[PDB]
């Protein structure tokens, strides 16, 4: 029964940072790397990057490499991914997830629309 | 990174069609192939892990085939319901990689 809850909707100026927050429950939080996906309207589902909640490493797609930053608060097993530098082409669902090693379960979504 | 190269990205087909997506590795990930249903607006859904095992709960009209560089998802029997976008989803190395989709358009015959 892990269960992983998101923020809700975000409406955010281009140049804009959001933040975006996920909290687990039903596993032990810092025992499994958690990730981050998008999918935007007309695309393909991407994948963004990993943060290791036991240290706070973290390792992002090449794409977001500089603009993403993962981080974590362990009193309260949440994620968060900070997204900076926002432009119309980051107006997407962002999916948190998790597994022993994989994207095994997943949050419902947060949807983040980036309007001038 | 690894590469996932995914082919068709779109296709239209009509129901009781067999359809059949490909993905292609850049390198070796042995059986380390995932395949997803994405209707957009729900979190994708696993359909078949490890390249050929079929989820619980998933319809038997799924299947995965191959390993190594070259993977195949076939659906044998096209229905309205399959009106989606299926990825696969690698899992040998982080980062981890989707393929760039299959966008699956359902036509009438009728």
């Amino acid at each position: 029964q892990v269960q992983l809850v998101q923020s809700g909707a975000e409406v955010k100026k281009p140049g804009a940072s959001v933040k975006v927050s996920c909290k687990a429950s039903g596993y032990t939080f810092t025992g499994n790397y958690m990730h981050w996906v998008r999918q935007a309207p007309g695309q393909g589902l991407e994948y963004m990057g990993w943060i290791n909640p036991k240290s706070g490493d973290t390792n992002y797609a090449q794409k977001f490499q500089g603009r993403v930053t993962m981080t974590r608060d362990t009193s309260i097993s949440t994620v968060y991914m900070e997204v900076r530098r926002l432009r119309s082409d980051d107006t997407a669902v962002y999916y948190c997830a998790t597994g022993w090693w994989g994207m095994d379960v997943w949050g419902q979504g947060t949807l983040v629309t980036v309007s001038s | 990174d690894i590469v996932m190269t995914q082919s068709p990205s779109s296709l239209s087909a009509s129901v009781g069609d067999r359809v059949t997506i490909t993905c292609r590795a850049s390198q070796n990930i042995n059986n380390y192939l995932h395949w997803y249903q994405h209707e957009p607006g729900k979190a994708p859904k696993l359909l078949i892990y490890a390249a050929s095992n079929l989820q619980g709960g998933v319809t038997s009209r799924f299947s995965g085939s191959g390993s190594g560089t070259d993977f195949t998802l076939t659906i044998s029997t096209l229905q309205p319901e399959d009106f989606a976008t299926y990825y696969c989803l690698q899992t040998h190395a982080y980062p981890l990689t989707f393929g760039g989709g299959t966008k699956v358009d359902i036509k009438r015959a009728a």
